[PDB]
């Protein structure tokens, strides 16, 4: 961890970036962010700082400096960055484990650091729908969106799993008037027809059967 | 480990020449028993009569003679809250006499008038006896740390002139005693706040304080002053609560004028001269002009007890270590010679009927003389 | 008169800038106060200010430089505190160390670092920094601060006491008049917050007396300044007493005044105490929010009367509202499931109020132990007079245990065993213990896993596996080559929502040959009719276990890992029903069950020990290989492992398929070919252990890590010995038919339990007049 | 055969008292004053509310009193229906 | 970072292909409603840029001085 002239430590995180020394890296440009907070070498050294935190996966850190800095500096072109970045960091650390190496049963955990990037990513492709990972950010939105809907169907359908049809039904209807397209939605309106004949709401399990044999062919 | 401060420690005792040779240590202990405890109790050569006691509940009338041991009597109730309710006293010796007063910090007072022996009467007081009592035109005047001031009657006691003063949320372990001329009452205090009180039902003269104080920017530990007003034709010097020299030319009423100058432990009164201990632990001398001070000292510097007293042109000087410091033929005059005790020092010397009187953190006197 | 006025050096601004931001410019005749007032704008600046104000002539030199900034940094002499901390409260102070720091802020931070030494009641002896100008702006202060620590001062005084004596009110408190140690539970260091609680804490017990008037104490905490003395007092105004007298109520709900006044039965005439109604009070509130309305409005006065010291209680009770609830959201199981959560509890939202079904939930949670943190978050959503939100936090306590070992293969390739415990199991609810060792002559298999739940009420059913190669053969055989193929799978029905009991089954598979010189075989071999050899280990078994298992268990375990005033039975019990090859009887029982004397529990107690005893069923016994040994483990430290237990003698097999020379000594060839009295814990038919332990983690931790740091000291008793015993062949050799086989050993106990692994050091000196013993005061458990 | 089956509520439990007192006319204000704001209420369709109280132990029967309401765009208590234990 | 990895592919899969674009549920005959009541717009008029993660989400070229 050198202290050297912005220039000169700068162009060797570079180096150990482009080359991937993440460790090392981040200690330099940390000790020249530090050393400079101020600078477009420093905020240089920013960007790609926060670029190597959550890439050597500091996501912690990662929206600590993302955070911190759009205190520090609130709007910019890189407001494309910033709002990808800490919706991603928001996103990995939903899903930092090794499943996610291992693949089977995900997207039934938590998705509030992901909601906090929906939020994030949507005011992007918004506010800035001019930006180089535009519908990059959307294919981000995408996921989370059919994830947290398989996310609350399966906690809906353990509720009702118990057996107590009521507050499934109202689960699934708030996640209707919300985003009522995932087949999350399509494949939880089985659900609320059978929990009505179970409550015996047999008109409202006609009703439902209607819209369904609607959606459905 | 909890004492692990690299505070000033003492500059040493000097060479011990002094051709003045301690020619007596007449001994006699009561033993008990202050150890290191706060208060100010002291000798009072009574007629040379000494009623001695000490820090249980003892007494034994003495004499400055060989000092033989009168009057014992057993100095703690035995009945009410407890058996002997365990008598510590942070309340200085008094006397008219043998009218042996005397109030404890207990909140508790009481007249063992060995003028007729044990006719004392129990007070259960407002506050806490923490200051002397100051037997005035048949009356009493203490400082009791309950910001309040009483006054009562010797061995009968009535509640009058009853005054109250101000306090530090720190509550300083501060005390004052008045200084009483005419009626004219002038106390120090303990927030600065100094006051000149004509006993109308305790009615002051004053409008000011002292500048300086301690509680909230607080001070050093080492600005102790004995706070109390020595007033020499009217014209009360001032000892402030920090360093600070005041001169208050009272007349007929408060006068105040203050003539500053740091370095505040007492001072002693003698027309144009003064003979000081300066704050930081140095003796001065001072001649009455605005603050000429005189008198360099650093040989004794941040010596723990400093306890001078003079007498036979001797301002003898009693520190810790039961060692004695001699001051003699005034300036340059410094040197000093005398360790009685190792029992160590912890309080005020008086030296009284020509003749000087002491005591030990424990044990009673070893009765020096010159 | 200056003509062309230039800065050099500005690198913030610029110099035709400096020129306009001062007052002063070229064209004006530049005098003494001219040059002054060039001096206070360079002043009003603010953030930077230095005049070097040189004027020869006609031409004006003004020079400038910012000290920003310091980065004072290495606060040194931190022995009780965190330079950090130093840190924390100079940049809430508003310090915070993006600094330019002129040179007067230096006095000023010491001292008031000093100040708030001062402030804890203590104090810091000097601070003086070093300052490193570090050559760009940058500096650092080396923060060297030493202490003049003052805490452990205490004196107490109290004045104004006259109907309870001073120092049995000044025993109740913390701050301590300086006693000595060896009476410790606790601490007493002053503080001014410590004051106020000392103050409160007499305040609470007095007017619990009943003794009402006493509110009123000047406060003057005196002060010695000498490190110590502080013999502080405060002037109370102790109170009266009363006699609670008579029952009016104001219940304002949808009627239950008549239960209520049944709840406040206050006969007449009682004693006036307002801890009593406080309690009723209290019971009121819980019947209350019991129905829903669980945000009241109440009042009570005391009619404290006097010349009758009557008091009469003037109350008045207001309904809340019934039925609210509208969220029930837990934050935290981010890679933890929270169908388990919402598993642990038993209403449906949506429903009317009770405060009591979610502190059950939550209660129950904390059963499970698990995690360190409730979090019952509760509030009304903003926006309806109806509709609560809960929320819920907890902090999570993990699992892993995972064995790790190879080797030590010296005269074998290195040794193979292995052992897994995953339970709760990481994937899911269930619980997997799976143990392998295959030591180059043992394939002796374990596995077994269970779910949490399979039914619409969550059972467990639990599986067993475990195969046996264990032979171990010196050279080829007369080695007890013996193999063991045993399975079994369990379940449990608790209905108490407390105690589960059982009834459930096991198998096993048993292959036996090359018998070994003890009696204890050949007893249990005739015993059971098998007639072996005498001088020959020439003798064999294949069995297969038709046994029912029947067990339960308790709990009422207020925590896990780290319990507190647990309480925990579990009973288990063996009987072989008909249609076996092997019959006995074993009825096995322990218990957890713990008390606190520490009430913050920081120092509970262990109340903990087991039985067993085996026997046979109707004409059989319970085989040796269901016998009960002990030594050197976490039931009893100090010894090698089972070295408890009876001692079965050799006979001579001094032809014993090939009888061997140099090995199975003790009557063998090359042994004393005659009989013996041999040395080894064989294990009893009955058992039972005492131990009796306290949580002590102790004060000289840097008490920071409490979820994996424990500390403790403990003592063990052992003895086991055998029932179905004998001395017709047993009085050459020593008898165990009774309980006779005491042991006893004492020690320490720590456990910095990192939640993947514990490393129990075990350090036990046995300390009891018994043979036998067969030691290692040195065990480390994982 | 297993030996209980234990008691369960559900939501809106209904009085004697709440369903006597209200009557046709009564505004959606007072009429959430009367019984409550039911957590049963239809958000696509008429203001109507359901007030069903339902428990059902140890394998036994039904008892379900199903309080469903009719309410104007305005909100005002008008063609109320119960089935008092199903 | 990376295990010979992590250049232009998403942490693991990317289902940037196998989720789920835009289905429109027709709202039938009187089942008009909220379609959504959320943070949930996007403009159509996007790209044509990143489908599959081969995008430079690696720092692309900015003045330096």
């Amino acid at each position: 961890v050198p202290d050297n002239p912005p220039n000169e430590i700068y162009a060797t995180a570079q180096q150990k970036l482009q080359d991937g020394n993440w460790r090392q890296a981040i200690t330099q440009l940390e000790a020249l962010d530090n050393r400079y907070p101020f600078g477009p070498y420093s905020q240089q050294v920013q960007l790609d700082l926060i670029y190597a935190y959550y890439k050597n996966a500091d996501l912690p850190l990662a929206q600590a400096a993302i955070d911190r800095f759009i205190r520090l500096n609130p709007t910019h072109p890189n407001i494309d960055y910033v709002m990808y970045m800490r919706g991603l960091t928001n996103m990995a650390l939903d899903d930092s484990a090794l499943q996610g190496f291992f693949g089977v049963d995900r997207s039934d955990r938590d998705p509030q650091h992901a909601r906090a990037a929906f939020s994030d990513f949507s005011k992007l492709v918004r506010g800035y729908p001019n930006s180089q990972y535009t519908t990059d950010a959307t294919k981000r939105l995408v996921f989370l969106k059919d994830r947290l809907a398989k996310y609350e169907y399966s906690v809906a359908e353990y509720y009702t799993e118990r057996g107590a049809w009521v507050a499934v039904v109202n689960r699934v209807e708030g996640m209707l008037r919300d985003y009522p397209d995932t087949q999350a939605t399509r494949d939880a309106l089985p659900l609320m027809e059978n929990a009505y004949r179970q409550m015996q709401m047999n008109a409202q399990a006609e009703k439902v059967a209607k819209i369904i044999a609607a959606n459905s062919s | 480990f909890n004492s692990e401060e690299d505070v000033v420690k003492m500059s040493p005792l000097p060479t011990v020449e002094n051709q003045f040779t301690p020619t007596t240590a007449w001994s006699t202990s009561v033993g008990s028993g202050i150890g290191n405890f706060y208060s100010n109790l002291h000798p009072a050569l009574a007629d040379n009569v000494v009623y001695a006691a000490d820090r249980a509940g003892l007494v034994k009338a003495l004499n400055a003679d060989d000092g033989k041991e009168i009057w014992s009597v057993s100095l703690a109730e035995k009945d009410g809250w407890f058996s002997k309710e365990p008598a510590l006293l942070s309340g200085g010796v008094t006397v008219s006499g043998g009218h042996v007063y005397i109030g404890s910090e207990k909140a508790q007072v009481y007249a063992l008038n060995t003028s007729d022996g044990t006719v004392a009467w129990q007070t259960k007081v407002a506050g806490e006896a923490l200051s002397r009592p100051v037997v005035s035109d048949g009356l009493v005047l203490i400082h009791t740390s309950n910001g309040q001031l009483q006054a009562l009657n010797e061995a009968d006691g009535a509640v009058k002139w009853t005054v109250n003063l101000d306090m530090p949320s720190l509550s300083l372990r501060g005390e004052s005693a008045p200084t009483t001329a005419f009626g004219a009452a002038v106390v120090g205090g303990d927030n600065g706040r100094v006051s000149a009180v004509l006993m109308e039902q305790g009615q002051m003269i004053w409008q000011q304080r002292i500048s300086q104080a301690t509680g909230s920017t607080e001070i050093d530990r080492l600005s102790d002053v004995d706070t109390t007003p020595v007033v020499v034709n009217g014209v009360v010097f001032a000892l402030a609560y920090n360093g600070n020299l005041t001169a208050l030319d009272l007349r007929s009423g408060q006068i105040m004028w203050k003539r500053e100058l740091g370095s505040v432990n007492d001072f002693i009164v003698d027309g144009n001269r003064i003979y000081l201990v300066d704050q930081n632990d140095r003796v001065m001398a001072l001649t009455i002009d605005g603050g000429v001070t005189l008198w360099t000292q650093s040989d004794l510097l941040h010596r723990l007890l400093t306890s001078p007293v003079l007498y036979n042109g001797n301002l003898v000087v009693g520190d810790s270590e039961g060692y004695l410091h001699w001051i003699n033929v005034e300036d340059g005059r410094f040197v000093a010679q005398q360790k009685v005790d190792s029992s160590g020092f912890q309080t005020e010397p008086v030296a009284a009927d020509g003749k000087l009187l002491i005591q030990a953190k424990d044990g009673t006197v070893y009765s020096i003389t010159r | 008169v200056v003509k062309d006025i230039h800065f050099e050096g500005l690198q913030r601004v610029a110099v035709g800038a400096a020129l306009l931001s001062m007052p002063v410019r070229t064209g004006d005749t530049v005098n003494d106060e001219d040059i002054s007032n060039t001096i206070r704008a360079l002043f009003a600046t603010g953030n930077f200010e230095d005049v070097r104000v040189l004027r020869d002539g006609d031409t004006l030199l003004v020079q400038v430089k910012e000290r920003p900034t310091i980065a004072s940094i290495t606060f040194s002499g931190n022995k009780s505190v965190k330079d950090d901390m130093l840190k924390q409260n100079l940049e809430a102070s508003g310090v915070r160390v993006g600094e330019s720091l002129d040179r007067t802020t230096i006095a000023d931070i010491e001292k008031g670092l000093e100040d708030f030494y001062y402030s804890v009641g203590k104090y810091s002896a000097s601070v003086k920094a070093v300052v490193t100008p570090l050559p760009r702006n940058r500096v650092d202060l080396k923060l060297v601060f030493q202490e003049g620590v003052s805490a452990e001062i205490q004196q107490i005084n109290i004045v104004g006491n006259h109907a309870f004596t001073t120092d049995e009110l000044i025993s109740h408190f913390q701050l301590r008049d300086e006693v000595p140690w060896w009476n410790v539970v606790g601490d007493r260091k002053y503080q001014k917050q410590k004051l106020a609680g000392d103050l409160e804490t007499l305040r609470s017990y007095y007017l619990d007396r009943g003794y009402a008037r006493f509110n009123i104490d000047s406060t003057q905490v005196s002060l010695t300044p000498d490190k110590k003395g502080i013999y502080v007092t405060v002037n109370i105004t102790e109170g009266d007493q009363y006699k609670l007298s008579g029952v009016e109520v104001s219940g304002n709900l949808a009627g239950h005044s008549a239960e209520i006044e049944q709840l406040t039965k206050i006969e007449p005439g009682e004693l006036y105490n307002g801890t009593k109604v406080t309690k009723m009070e209290d019971d009121i509130k819980k019947l209350l929010g019991r129905y829903g309305y669980a945000y009241p409005r109440v009042q009570s006065m005391p009619e404290i009367n006097d010349a009758d010291k009557t008091v009469k209680l003037r109350v008045n009770v207001d309904a809340g509202n019934r039925f609210y609830v509208r969220k029930i959201r837990f934050e935290g199981n981010d890679t933890s499931k929270d169908a388990v959560l919402r598993r642990e509890m038993r209403q449906m939202e949506g429903a009317w109020l009770g405060s009591d079904l979610v502190d059950q939930g939550k209660e129950r949670l904390n059963r499970l132990g698990f995690f360190e943190t409730v979090d019952t978050d509760t509030q009304r959503v903003p926006g309806s007079p109806d509709q609560v939100d809960v929320v819920y936090k907890v902090k999570e306590r993990n699992t892993g245990s995972f064995n790790f070992g190879i080797g030590y293969g010296t005269e074998s390739g290195v040794s193979f065993q292995a052992g897994v415990q995953q339970d709760n199991w990481l994937g899911t609810g269930y619980a997997v213990g799976i143990n392998g060792t295959k030591n180059d002559y043992q394939t002796y298999a374990e596995l077994s896993v269970t779910n949490p739940y399979f039914t619409v009420d969550g059972v467990s059913l639990g599986g067993r596996l475990f195969y046996n190669d264990f032979q171990a053969d010196d050279a080829d055989l007369s080695d007890y080559t013996n193999k063991s193929y045993g399975t079994d799978v369990t379940l449990g029905f608790p209905i108490n929502e407390y105690n589960s009991l059982r009834a459930g089954l096991g198998y096993v598979h048993n292959s036996l040959s090359n018998m070994q010189p003890q009696v204890a075989m050949w007893r249990y071999l005739y015993s059971m009719g098998e007639h072996p050899s005498t001088s020959d280990q020439d003798n064999s078994f294949k069995t297969d276990d038709f046994t029912f298992n029947y067990g339960w268990t308790y709990n009422k375990l207020d925590r896990g890992y780290f319990p507190t005033d647990g309480s925990r039975v579990n009973l288990t019990g063996k009987v072989t029903i008909p249609g076996s090859d092997n019959e006995y009887y074993k009825v096995t029982l322990d218990t957890a069950t713990y008390v606190p004397i520490d009430d913050d529990h920081k120092w509970v107690v262990l109340g903990r020990t087991r039985w067993g005893y085996g026997d046979g069923l109707g004409g059989k016994e319970m085989p040796f290989y269901e016998n009960f040994y002990a030594g050197g483990s976490s039931t009893v430290r100090g010894f090698q492992s089972n070295t408890i237990g009876p001692k079965a003698v050799y006979f001579p097999h001094q032809a014993s398929n090939y009888d061997p020379d140099y090995d199975y000594e003790c009557a063998t060839q090359d042994g004393a070919k005659d009989l013996c009295k041999s040395d080894d814990a064989v294990g009893g038919n009955a058992m039972a252990v005492a131990s009796l332990e306290f949580i002590t983690p102790t004060p000289f931790i840097s008490d920071k890590y409490a979820n994996s740091v424990r500390t403790s000291f403990f003592w063990d008793m052992g003895t086991v010995w055998d029932t179905n015993w004998d001395s017709s062949q047993y009085s050459g050799y020593p008898d165990y038919s009774d309980p006779s086989n005491i042991r006893m050993s004492a020690g320490i106990a720590l456990q910095w339990m990192s939640p993947l692994g514990p490393l129990v050091f075990s350090y036990a000196q046995p300390f009891k007049k018994y043979d036998g013993d067969k030691a290692e005061q040195f065990q480390f458990n994982i | 055969r297993v030996v209980y089956r234990p008691d369960i509520n559900q939501g809106n439990y209904l009085t004697a008292n709440d369903v006597s007192k209200i009557r046709v006319g009564m505004t959606q204000q007072q009429v959430a004053y009367a019984l409550g704001t039911p957590l049963m209420s239809d958000p696509f369709g008429t203001n109507t509310w359901f007030y069903v109280f339902r428990q059902q132990p140890g394998h036994e029967g039904v008892t379900q009193q199903t309080l469903t309401l009719t309410f104007n765009s305005s909100g005002v208590l008008t063609n109320i229906d119960n089935k008092p234990a199903l | 970072s990376s295990d010979s990895r992590y250049k232009r592919q998403v942490s693991g899969d990317e289902a940037y292909l196998e989720a789920a674009p835009l289905a429109e549920l027709h709202a039938p005959a009187g089942m008009i409603l909220p379609v959504t009541s959320g943070d949930y717009a996007i403009p159509v008029t996007n790209g044509s840029g990143a489908v599959g993660k081969a995008l430079d989400i690696r720092p692309p070229a900015q003045p330096l001085a």
